[PDB]
């Protein structure tokens, strides 16, 4: 192989920077008004599932 | 001995030719194993890694 360690330091690269949502309020939306479901999406996607 | 004799003549001949002195070659490892080792040393080198 001389390729696959390609691949391997790609996966890690991109492992070291996890990304997930971030909601954020519209223009004139209140400015608590995106607490609550993005504290439920962190609490759903925290789980070993949605990181494998 | 500083020397090394060599019998000259022979009895139902003339002289022995004496050609010139012939050796064994010596054991080489012939370059396509070396470079094979060379190849395969570095190809290992290459896949070890885990990123």
């Amino acid at each position: 192989d001389v390729v696959r360690p390609v691949v391997r330091k790609l996966v890690s690269e991109m492992r070291q920077n996890p990304i997930d949502v971030l909601y954020r309020p519209k223009d004139g939306a209140r400015p608590d008004a995106a607490d609550v479901l993005m504290g439920m999406y962190r609490t759903d996607m925290r789980h070993n599932t949605a990181k494998i | 001995y500083p020397y090394y004799l060599l019998n000259r003549t022979d009895e139902n001949s003339g002289d022995l030719p004496t050609q010139p002195l012939a050796y064994y070659e010596n054991p080489e490892v012939p370059q396509a194993n070396a470079y094979m080792l060379e190849a395969a040393t570095s190809a290992v080198k290459e896949v070890a890694t885990l990123g």
